[PDB]
DNA sequence: GAAAGCGACCGCCAGGGGCACATTT
DNA sequence: TTGTGCCCCTGGCGGTCGCTTTCTTT
């Protein structure tokens, strides 16, 4: 999976960007933790996100991180409290 | 990927680049939930739930069709994304429909692709009628005969089923719109939401649904899908009910209310769709390559193959399985 | 016969068997207007209203489209039902594309309409009343396509060259230069034809036609030819007229941008006030010929597309909307 | 190379778990984001740390995942306002 | 494997429940108590005698983190080593074969047979045409007494040190090596290298359970260890010597030295932090292991040679030391 | 001639060419000169200036870190120090039955005379052994001797029945599993002495895992288990009988574990005992220190040939 | 009715300030 | 001038609930 992390200040000009980035990542992936999103997607859908990022972030005072776990290195991940990684057809 | 949605009181609002669906369980009843776009490939609406008008303006820009349906699973209609611009294609699709010497040579293949799959599904499930009928199609000389032939093979397919289903249910006679039997209604379920994955594929291949090849287009129903759905009617619409009836949903469900109706209960839709994605999320190895052409792809692949068939004179080899 | 909703604040709902509209606010205690079925076979949500799914589910069980558009008329999507007779419509749309008699007798209609609106326009903007004097029937008495396209492309020249006299001095004009505009006027025209394109496109989608199969404009390069065929008989009155109107009280040289790569673009202000006229112009038309009174251009487009649907489905006549 | 996250409530009986989990992971790895550590290390270090991590949590109230990222997967962690992972010896 | 180095002689290494916290600032603020991970270390080296906590030594040794102690220059003074081994039978062999001269010979004649070839297979790389140690190598085995071999090791050390001026350059002068403190400027640097080679060699003996004080070359009659040096000897030409001319060629050519209280040409702070970098860089070089295809960093090579000698003392292995051409 | 620190409330420093032990929480500076010292023992957990940790290592002095009870955590050793001849003599002796045997006799003499003097302390009836001490000396091999300590052990343990009563049963000594309450108290004490002895060993330089009496296997710290004999009857076997008269009753023992409350009252007797002694040449002593001493006297028995007469009362 | 744009009540994150502690087969 | 917790309260993060302006664009 594509693990995304943002830790942006508590200033009322950055909270805009933090919550906006939250609303974005809620469109590409699953919320896992307060500052961790799990996006399972292809590259066509990843460029649409990186271009939406570079147009949004002030990397002189922001803090972002990304990790690229391909499928057969996610089977190894261990968890204790939260559920398992999954990207199937969704129903409700 | 694909997303099925049930509760009819679910406003499906649109936030910055996602959709929030609102559910109502009794505590104050506005419980909401985020849902990501940019990852779906199509929407399916079983009930008649709500849609924020400004959300079609999002689902119709990523290629997400909005397929409307009913509790029973009876197809009604859909909303689709930007249209196709291959008019040159829909011209050949038509000149080959008014040239019957071509239309016949196509329907022969459309059927050869169904009867072989039927007999091979029988040997796949354990049986051995349809051996000497797939060959009595190419030796025809017109179309009315071919339609009678399909009716024959279908009235043999639905009455040769008893030997494998079991004593739990009974199948004697079949009617299309009235759901007399449960299975005869589970067909209305499958036969309805297979068009969901077809009608979009045709839209991708810039094909016209109304202009028919086997079905005569003068009924008011798209005569291209109901001819294309035939090849997979016996693969995904059928093989799913026969593998969700293997220790799943045998009985204890399917309320019999409204005599003349066998509706499902809840907890059976939410499982039938899971088995559905089991079918459209598996590989069958497809002779071209050792491993290729996911099931859901196969439909879009057939549509584009027919497009080429109408512009590049390629063969149209239907999908035969063993 | 069509449940329009131009207001964005309305909501439809099924009241025990039939639709019921609530305009202009709150579901509760404000501005109800009930309306039944039995004349409804088309629902047009012009703006972006809300709708309860229980309504569509009803509609889609009897062949009732739901066309979602924008408050201006732009097309964003349509929800089409299963049972629809649009088959014969498409088959005729093609049988006319492959039978030059129908194609020709329909192209003659478009050309006749365009040049008639042009003549009636140049007298509308009373100029001298000697622009062309009689290019209309000169078409009908021909029996070919090439000899009609020559007339189109010659009337265009002999029509656009009669403009500098009518605009005056502050603006120059030599002819119609398509994208990229070498002039400001060509820019306004290529920008107004696109708004007319949105409206037509919407009409072509409701009518059920295949916009990419045409009769005059050859179908190639993915051209919505079926849209241009219907534009030809509206350009002169809605676009070529709105341009003339704004250039006598509204926009002047101050606005249009410099020659970046030569194309003359528009300002961030006019692009919002230009619609000041391009929203009222499509809110008009008290139907000069005593035929009727109630109508609108924005709606006449839907009409003409449907009249073509009938010319094909039901062998009806197709008379272009003139003046 | 390993990576660790945690999500813990604000109970005075749970805040202790956090302020001890940081005081633990410090000895076992580096630090990138608030709820996050990146810990490049060996296995027996894990059998000494995991056996301490299972040893201080109740699962009904805490959340933790463990992402395993060996060299080839670590290489691409494209970021904009942070230095990317590594682990040398240190001179002071 | 992530060694630690400290050089500010006013700091404190406190403990927080699993880890270390270093403090430097010294009252321009709140001491800048910066964190440090302890469970990932393999060793700790100190130079300025920094004040360390008492409660942290114990934890460093509960894990396997040996503590060391050097001076500002880098001279060796002492170390605090962790829990020792248990194979006292090995140590008894270390000695049982230490007082039978007929075996002590056959061992030191390998220690030196893999110490002079290791010098020549470094010179030939540096670019020395002849500098003839190849002969002393062949003349080792002929010898049949330890007093016939210590002289050869000293002679070869001097043949290897007299071939320095032409190798170094015209800048620094290395006429000879003095037993007294670093009178020679270049010689103030090997005491650093040859000083903090014991930092990595005084623990590889403690990993195989080897008794440091009982060795085969150095007479253990002066309170000086014998294995810590005898074993550190082979690696005086290739991990603590190639470091010198590796850094004296690209780096620290001059301008980073001083002199006081004896002349005593010293080094400089802010140049150590580059030297130690060079040392951790040399240690972490791979070198592919000319016996099999091990491909192991020197840092291990030492820890290995220790166990190989131990097995030689228990399992009669052949002692194949290191040589690289 | 060694510098001890029994309090973690202290600080060591090097002030103008000599040591400075700032103790009493700032309160009680007391400078000390060098060149008389040969060993330092930080018993508690003090803080120590690195400036001093050089002046002690560049000089010929180690520094042994311990805890207030005596457990061994670590030791800082210098580069130059004479422990080589010590280790060499120790090994030469392990393989020389003359020294080894005449030293094993020392340990056994100590043990049996301490047992007899314990039963004299508790005044059993004055019939425990009555002459086992010399019989050992009348032997000339090891097996003979090693067979006397077990006889003395049975004679010394079976005599506790009348000594204790019925409140606590006893017939013999059983190691892991304790099999009884008192055997478990013993194992615990017999072992807790192992820490002071482990330190006392590393303080003198000996190799614990190589010894004389207890043959070396499984890394059996033979050099410890040898020095432990002469105390097995004087500290632990005395502490147990010192608390089994007043406080510890069957309550405190599970089933045979012990409750947490007894694991802390036991030490109130252990450390307390370890803070007292008379001598015998009258010498101020605390049992803890005598262990370091016996170790140094053994090192001198191997280096200088000094006689090693063990401790008795 | 619907989107996005702000401006504050409470579940997660850490360094900092004091003041109870300290023995262990 | 040496750790290990157990408070408050000052403080840079993290997201939701509840509130005035927007809507129409080759």
């Amino acid at each position: 999976l594509y693990l995304i992390i943002y830790d942006v200040p508590a200033t009322k000009a950055g909270n805009k960007r933090r919550t906006r980035l939250f609303d974005l990542l809620s469109g590409y992936g699953k919320w896992r933790q307060f500052s961790v999103f799990e996006c399972f997607l292809s590259v066509k859908q990843f460029a649409k996100l990186q271009t939406a990022m570079e147009k949004l972030i002030k990397l002189d005072e922001d803090a972002v991180c990304i990790y690229v776990l391909d499928e057969n290195t996610v089977q190894r991940t261990i968890t204790y409290g939260t559920p398992q990684p999954e990207k199937p057809g969704s129903i409700i | 990927s694909t997303l099925y949605l049930t509760q009819p009181d679910a406003v499906l609002s649109k936030k910055h680049e996602a959709f929030h669906v609102a559910l109502k369980q009794e505590d104050g009843s506005w419980k909401k939930q985020p849902i990501p776009a940019q990852t779906l490939e199509d929407i399916v609406l079983l009930g008649y739930p709500s849609i924020t008008g400004e959300a079609l303006g999002y689902a119709l820009e990523l290629g997400l069709p909005v397929h409307y349906l009913t509790q029973f699973g009876k197809y009604v209609g859909s909303a689709l994304p930007s249209e196709s611009r291959n008019g040159q294609l829909r011209l050949a699709q038509f000149r080959a429909h008014e040239d019957p010497i071509q239309r016949l040579d196509i329907v022969k293949a459309f059927v050869k692709g169904k009867v072989h799959n039927q007999y091979n599904l029988l040997y796949r499930r354990g049986q051995v009628p349809l051996k000497g009928r797939g060959k009595l199609v190419m030796r025809q000389q017109t179309l009315e005969q071919v339609r009678g032939i399909e009716g024959l093979a279908a009235r043999e397919y639905f009455a040769s089923w008893q030997e494998m289903l079991g004593h739990e249910w009974t199948f004697t006679g079949r009617f299309r719109r009235p759901p007399t039997d449960p299975v005869n209604a589970l067909l209305s379920f499958g036969y309805g939401l297979l068009r969901t994955q077809v009608t979009a594929a045709v839209h991708i291949a810039g094909l016209d649904p109304y202009i028919g090849f086997l079905h005569e287009t003068t009924r008011g129903q798209p005569a291209m899908i109901l001819d294309l759905m035939e090849e997979f009617r016996a693969l995904v619409a059928d093989s799913v009910v026969l593998t969700v009836l293997k220790q799943r949903e045998i009985q204890r469900q399917d309320f019999t209310e409204s005599l003349g109706a066998f509706r499902l209960t809840d907890s059976a839709t939410k499982t039938f769709l899971g088995a559905f994605d089991r079918k459209l999320s598996s590989e069958f190895k497809h002779p071209i390559f050792n491993y290729k052409c996911t099931y859901r792809r196969a439909i879009e692949l057939q549509a584009r193959l027919l497009a080429r068939h109408l512009q590049e004179g390629v063969v149209y080899e239907p999908l035969v399985i063993r």
